[PDB]
């Protein structure tokens, strides 16, 4: 059945391995032979599965392990709501949300650098921030300093929990195999226990506190004097002067009348135009809503009484014509094996952070938001960064699957094999569709940029020349403007404001939302993001199906995950091996979010964004450009990259000076990473050789023998130098340029 | 041996040698397959004990002062529901010869010596009688049973002088006993937050009108 | 307010699925349906009074989904008021 | 104690130990005698 069975004591607590370096592995615990012992050290750190050889101590490893990375998270919290706290202008923001600055960081005048306390107003100083914090609280009804400081308390006392824990399940009472295979009542718990009643018990705090204090300050009252939240859960009459569906109390909910506490459960849609996010009544809603199906979707798997599925039945039920026995033997391949799920779970939560960001910046959750131009474009591009990166991980993880666990004579699966059997089609056809989107997604681009340098514009491809208009967006977006009317009779308005119809919502001279138009300009860009992300899949996938086997090396599995070659035989074998797959897709995972984040950026403030007139008429941040110059190579140079980031250059001698010193720093470390892409390995061996002579000469010649870095982890140091050179170059470009223009 | 509810799992253990038993356990829970911390069979009959006890003392004084105050000797001052008393400010309090937080702490130390004390014994039987503290050491040895640990501090005059069955049977009372005072605690809460009248009134509320029937009406108020 | 027409559509959902799940027409504790019949019979061990197998999880579960069915019916309410 | 002792000595431990000293000790200095472009004392 499901029970609990743990083991006592495990691994005794003691100090001896922490001064036994590379004690884990029994290669690295001989001791220092070079320098390559050192860096050795740490690449196989956390590799547990190298480290031992049965599932059941891995197992505990990751599980003790994920509690020491709950933990650190804790303490990040607390640090947050701490700093919010003690260093901010959160309570003078809560007066005038919509022209204060938000600053939560104050620095030590040491060598000058108070010039960073920037004037963010609000008689404070300090480093203005930007991860939107502020409208979180707010959201939330905070409405002091005092409450900032306890929860911070709280959040830190749970990372001494949480540690803790890790601790008592390591070395005390350690679970055993059978506890963690059971993955039926895994998944029970998760959907009913964390998801369902998570967002019920917040559906509960929003009803009872965020709501109503809420609305008292959205209508317009100093934070001092709104009674205390627990003043509303304990005198019932406070609730009634804003809520009458309140006097009841709970036993409509008991008699399916539940069409009394429409007051407070609606299904509005659009957004509050007095703070430019959405209705309250519907968030509080939606959470309610989201709780009952998680709840009742936690009750499916079987797990001790006669009731509920079997998830290896499920699994064995589905199998095709042309797939054969389908998906038998699924359920073992993903149970005795981590890097399964880590690759898979790494794809969902991959892609759900990529749609959380295309979802928060059209449907603006929390109040006074949509008007904070500095969040807006951070809050995009940085869970665009985050999901770009966790699907990268997906394919390493998969990549290691096919090399380490993978086995046909016990773990057999069908479909996993005939994956393999004609994967020579498989990369061969996405080949074929990489090269045509490339050639009608780019070369578009550059015909466009050829007419236009030989005096011909009117064989440009644009709204005012042959024109390509996407149409099937712009049907789809036709159809959300007239949902309201007939296929979602209960809703107000369309779900979202960027919808082909409506009317913008201003909030405090600074548009909120307003219907985004979709010409040609736009439809040339959406083939482009259609284009990297089919590149990057390419590699990513090759390198998958290909782990084992290819018909230049037919014993590559026998290499390993992570091998640099297999000499220069054969032609040339340099990166065969599927880690260097994913070395290369890091660079289109790169490239590809790159463009998307220009993409936003643009489009936001020449079409979106900007101040509106006390008349009306709406001025956009730069003027509404996007759709004649965004389809020019060149163009994205002029109005783009140069003319935008003038306030990054000249942001010396005032408070954004510190994203002028990192708009040059990233250059550096960007161009650095070449000296370790382009060079070899073999040549820098050699110069360390003559500086190790003149060692000698004076005695000082070191016992850990001086080496060049591995081959393999050249590049690595190669690629992860460029991705932080370029992606910190376009942090100091975005944050500076946005701050200083709203 | 009466079962209530019983199961395949609860019978494979719960053998009936244990008092107050009745086949009652749907959750894997006294399952001695699986044995950490706290989960052993022996430690949750261990918690079963005490809590109950602190039941029983804790259940009567959750009635008597308030009716006492019905027709007792007691000035009406220190005549109040269970949650005026001072424990829950929110509800009220009142101005002992303390102020609180210094009954917290001292009644924390002296608590801490028996409880302690009290845990000890669990982990080495006989130990809390060979230390020095000031005598006493010859009855706080326990009888090898944590939950029974007799001696004539504990059993004065000695019930269950000498006969099993008694011992089993008046075992068997203290348990059911017990778990009749945690589900009646259990009771004079969720009636004080619905109700808000305080427990005993709560009865009336029920005798001098049958058909109060609150559960149909169901209104919050403090 | 026994008796209103939200009261009677849930005693007959409730009481049809114990019905359901005790005569014969719904997978309980002891009955597994299939990918096509329900009479898939097995034993599970939760030893309790009810001769035809019917447990305390099932005194549960035909209850719960007893709800389920009768919050659906009763907020269909397009035909019976809005209001009770 | 002697293995904690022995992990404080391994090379990390000291690196930032010893730079944190170090850190320490010249924004000090800088703190007294800021600006500092020239050595004007012989
Ligand atoms: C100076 C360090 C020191 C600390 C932190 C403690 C604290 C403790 N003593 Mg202890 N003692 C210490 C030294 C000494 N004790 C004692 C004599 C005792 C006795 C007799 C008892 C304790 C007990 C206790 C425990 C319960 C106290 C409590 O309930 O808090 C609130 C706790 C571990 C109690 C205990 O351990 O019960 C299991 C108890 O009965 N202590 C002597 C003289 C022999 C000490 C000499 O230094
Ligand atoms: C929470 C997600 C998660 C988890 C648990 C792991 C866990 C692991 N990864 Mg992995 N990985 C992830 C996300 C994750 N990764 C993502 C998002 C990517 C894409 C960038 C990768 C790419 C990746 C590669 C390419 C490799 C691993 C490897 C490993 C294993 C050894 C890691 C190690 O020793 O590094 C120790 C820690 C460091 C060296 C710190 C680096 C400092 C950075 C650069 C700053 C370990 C099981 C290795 C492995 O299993 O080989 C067998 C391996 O080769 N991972
Ligand atoms: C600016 C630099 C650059 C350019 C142009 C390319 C171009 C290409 N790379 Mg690539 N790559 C680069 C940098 C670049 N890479 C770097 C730095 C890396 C390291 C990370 C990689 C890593 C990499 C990998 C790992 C893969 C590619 C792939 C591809 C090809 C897919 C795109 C395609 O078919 O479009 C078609 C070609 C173009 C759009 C180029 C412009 C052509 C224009 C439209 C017209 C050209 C003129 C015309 C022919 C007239 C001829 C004139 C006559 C006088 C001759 C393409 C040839 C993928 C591939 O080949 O598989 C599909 C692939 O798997 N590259
Ligand atoms: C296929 C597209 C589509 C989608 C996504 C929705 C989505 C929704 N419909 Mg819906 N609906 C559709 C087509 C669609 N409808 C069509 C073609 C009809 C026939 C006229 C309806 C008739 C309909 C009714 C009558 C109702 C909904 C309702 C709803 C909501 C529950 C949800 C927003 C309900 C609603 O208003 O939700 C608030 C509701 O009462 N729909
Ligand atoms: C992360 C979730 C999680 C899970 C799945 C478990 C799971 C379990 N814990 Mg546990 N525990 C957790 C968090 C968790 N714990 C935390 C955060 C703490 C610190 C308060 C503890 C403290 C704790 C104790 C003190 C004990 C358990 C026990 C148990 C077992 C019953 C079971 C294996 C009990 C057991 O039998 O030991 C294994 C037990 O004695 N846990
Ligand atoms: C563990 C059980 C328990 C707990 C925590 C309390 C707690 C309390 N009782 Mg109490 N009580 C209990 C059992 C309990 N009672 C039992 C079993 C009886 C019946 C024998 C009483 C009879 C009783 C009376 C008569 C009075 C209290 C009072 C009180 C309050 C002051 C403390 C006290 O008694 O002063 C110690 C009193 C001494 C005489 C010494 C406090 C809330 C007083 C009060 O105001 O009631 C709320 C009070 O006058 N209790
Ligand atoms: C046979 C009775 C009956 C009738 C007439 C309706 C009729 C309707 N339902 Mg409904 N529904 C039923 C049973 C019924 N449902 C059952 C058994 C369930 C499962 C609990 C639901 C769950 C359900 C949901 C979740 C929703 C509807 C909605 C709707 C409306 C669209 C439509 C008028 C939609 C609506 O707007 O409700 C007012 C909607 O969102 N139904
Ligand atoms: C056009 C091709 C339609 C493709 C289609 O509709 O597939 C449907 C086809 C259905 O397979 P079966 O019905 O035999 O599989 C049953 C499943 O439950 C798994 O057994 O899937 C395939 O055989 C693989 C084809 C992938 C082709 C991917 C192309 C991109
Ligand atoms: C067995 C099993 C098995 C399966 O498998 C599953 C299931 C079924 C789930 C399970 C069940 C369980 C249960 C039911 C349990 C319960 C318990 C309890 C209730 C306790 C209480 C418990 C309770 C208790 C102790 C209580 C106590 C109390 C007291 C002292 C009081 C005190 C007081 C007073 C006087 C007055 C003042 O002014 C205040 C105060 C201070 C407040
Ligand atoms: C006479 C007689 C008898 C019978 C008895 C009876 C009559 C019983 C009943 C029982 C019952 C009568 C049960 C019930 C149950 C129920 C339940 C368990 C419920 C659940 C619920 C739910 C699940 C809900 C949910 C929800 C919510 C909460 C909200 C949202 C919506 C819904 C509705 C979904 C006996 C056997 C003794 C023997 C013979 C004689
Ligand atoms: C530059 C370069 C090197 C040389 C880089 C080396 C040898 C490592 C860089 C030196 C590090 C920083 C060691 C210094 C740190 C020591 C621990 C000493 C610390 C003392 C400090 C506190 C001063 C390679 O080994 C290499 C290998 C493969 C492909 C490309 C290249 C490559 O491009
Ligand atoms: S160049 Fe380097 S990677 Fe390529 S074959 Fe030679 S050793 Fe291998």
């Amino acid at each position: 059945e499901v029970k609990i069975v743990v083991d006592r004591d495990p691994v005794k607590t003691s100090f001896e391995e922490w001064a036994r370096p590379g004690h884990f592995s029994r290669t690295l615990a001989k001791g220092p032979d070079t320098t390559t012992w050192i860096w050795n050290l740490h690449a196989d750190a956390h590799d547990f599965d190298s480290h031992t050889g049965d599932l059941e101590e891995i197992s505990r490893k990751v599980f003790s392990a994920h509690f020491g990375q709950l933990s650190i998270i804790f303490l990040w919290l607390s640090g947050m709501y701490f700093h919010g706290a003690r260093f901010s202008n959160y309570e003078a923001w809560l007066s005038d949300p919509t022209h204060i600055g938000p600053s939560a960081q104050v620095v030590w005048p040491i060598v000058g650098q108070e010039i960073l306390n920037g004037d963010v107003g609000g008689g404070f100083r300090g480093i203005q921030i930007t991860s939107g914090f502020f409208q979180l609280w707010r959201a939330s009804g905070i409405t002091s300093e005092l409450q900032l400081y306890c929860t911070a308390i709280g959040a830190l006392v749970f990372a001494a929990l949480m540690l803790f824990a890790g601790w008592f399940h390591y070395h005390k009472a350690a679970p055993k195999l059978a506890w963690f295979q059971d993955v039926e009542s895994m998944l029970n718990h998760h959907l009913a226990g964390l998801l369902g009643l998570g967002s019920l018990s917040w559906a509960g705090h929003q009803i009872h506190v965020s709501l109503p204090i809420n609305q008292f300050l959205d209508a317009g009252v100093d934070p001092k004097e709104i009674p205390l939240p627990h003043e509303f859960i304990l005198n019932r009459d406070l609730l009634a002067q804003l809520y009458p569906s309140f006097a009841e109390g709970a036993t409509p909910f008991f008699t399916l009348n539940w069409s009394k506490y429409a007051e407070f459960l609606t299904f509005r849609g659009g957004l509050d135009p007095v703070t430019g996010g959405l209705w309250l009544t519907d968030i509080a809603h939606h959470h309610l809503a989201i709780a009952i199906l998680f709840l009742i979707a936690g009750h499916m798997y079987r797990t001790n009484w006669g009731i509920g599925h079997g998830l290896k039945d499920i699994l064995e039920a589905h199998k095709g014509p042309f797939t054969g026995q389908g998906h038998k033997g699924l359920y073992e391949i993903l149970t005795t094996s981590w890097h399964a799920q880590l690759s898979l779970n790494l794809a969902m939560l991959g892609s759900t952070t990529i749609v959380v960001a295309h979802h928060m910046y059209s449907m603006p959750p929390y109040p006074y938001l949509a008007t904070d131009y500095g969040t807006q474009l951070s809050l995009f591009t940085h869970h665009m960064w985050i999901g770009g990166f966790l699907i990268v991980g997906a394919a390493a993880h998969a990549a290691i699957f096919m090399v380490r666990d993978y086995d046909p004579t016990t773990r057999y699966n069908d479909l996993l094999d005939r994956v393999l059997r004609h994967r020579d089609a498989i990369i061969s056809h996405l080949n074929w569709v990489c090269i045509f989107l490339g050639f009608h997604s780019f070369g578009l681009y550059i015909h466009n940029d050829t007419m236009s340098a030989l005096g011909r514009p009117q064989d440009m491809f644009s709204d005012t020349a042959i024109q390509l208009q996407p149409i099937f967006a712009q049907w789809v977006q036709n159809i959300h403007a007239t949902a309201p009317g007939v296929t979602a009779p209960g809703a107000t308005t369309s779900t979202s404001l960027t919808w082909g119809g409506g009317e913008l919502v201003a909030v405090g001279g600074k548009v909120a939302l307003l219907p985004i138009p979709l010409g040609t300009a736009d439809f040339l860009v959406h083939h482009i993001h259609a284009f990297t992300i089919h590149v990057t899949v390419l590699i990513l996938l090759k390198g998958v199906l290909f782990a084992r086997s290819s018909r230049l090396i037919p014993d590559k599995a026998n290499l390993g995950f992570r091998f640099p070659c297999d000499g220069p035989g054969r032609g040339g074998t340099c990166q065969v091996s599927a880690w260097d797959h994913v070395f290369l897709g890091l660079f289109w995972m790169y490239n590809a979010i790159s463009v998307v984040i220009f993409h936003f950026s643009w489009k936001m403030q020449s079409d979106v964004w900007g101040t509106i007139s006390d008349q009306g008429v709406v001025t956009h941040i730069t003027g509404g450009n996007f759709a004649q110059s965004s389809i020019t190579i060149n163009g994205w140079l002029r109005d783009f990259l140069w003319a935008q980031a003038s306030q990054v250059i000249q942001s010396y001698g005032s408070s954004l000076s510190a994203y002028g010193l990192f708009f040059l720093g990233a250059h550096f470390v960007w161009a650095f990473s070449l000296m370790f892409l382009f060079s070899g390995r073999g040549y820098w061996q050699e110069l360390i050789e003559s500086i190790v002579w003149a060692h000698n000469k004076l005695k000082v010649a070191p016992a850990t023998q001086p080496r060049a870095l591995s081959i393999i982890q050249g590049r690595a140091v190669g690629v992860t130098h460029y991705l932080l050179g370029g992606i910190a170059t376009t942090w100091a470009f975005f944050l500076a340029r946005i701050i200083a223009v709203g | 041996r009466q079962l209530w509810f019983a199961s395949k799992q609860s019978l494979t253990y719960l053998d009936g040698t244990l008092p107050g038993d009745f086949g009652f356990d749907p959750l894997g829970l006294s399952d001695p397959e699986g044995t950490g911390g706290f989960i052993e069979p022996r430690w949750l009959a261990y918690g079963e004990i005490f809590n109950g006890r602190t039941a029983m003392m804790g259940v009567v004084g959750m009635i008597a002062p308030e009716a006492l105050g019905k027709v007792g000797l007691v000035p009406p001052e220190t005549a109040i529901p269970w949650f005026q008393a001072g424990a829950i400010p929110p509800a009220g309090t009142y101005q002992y010869w303390a102020d609180p937080y210094t009954l917290f702490v001292f009644e924390m130390a002296l608590i801490g010596f028996a409880e302690h004390r009290r845990l000890q014994d669990w982990y080495n039987p006989g130990s809390m009688g060979k230390q020095y503290f000031l005598g006493l050491e010859k009855y706080l040895g326990g009888s090898g049973d944590p939950a029974y640990p007799g001696g004539p501090i504990f059993n004065p005059l000695g019930f269950g002088t000498k006969s099993e069955k008694e011992m089993k049977e008046l075992k068997l009372k203290e348990i059911k006993n017990g778990r009749l005072a945690m589900l009646a605690f259990l009771g004079m809460s969720l009636q004080a937050i619905f109700t808000g009248v305080g427990p005993f009134q709560n009865l009336l509320d029920h005798l001098s009108d049958p058909v109060n029937n609150n559960i149909l009406t169901s209104l919050k108020f403090h | 307010y026994i008796g209103s027409s939200t009261n009677l559509i849930m005693v007959t959902t409730t009481t049809l699925m114990l019905f359901a799940g005790r005569f014969g027409l719904a997978p309980s504790a002891n009955r597994k349906a299939t990918a096509g019949l329900k009479l898939e019979a097995r034993e599970s061990g939760l030893q309790t009074g009810d001769p035809a197998g019917f447990t305390l999880a099932d005194t549960l579960a035909c209850g719960a989904v007893g709800h389920i069915m009768g919050v659906g019916i009763v907020l269909g309410l397009k035909n019976t008021g809005v209001l009770d | 104690m002697r293995d904690i002792k022995t992990y404080l000595s391994v090379a990390p431990v000291l690196s930032t130990l010893w730079f944190g000293a170090l850190a320490g000790l010249l924004i000090e200095i800088n703190r007294l005698f800021p600006d500092a472009l020239s050595f004007p004392f012989f």
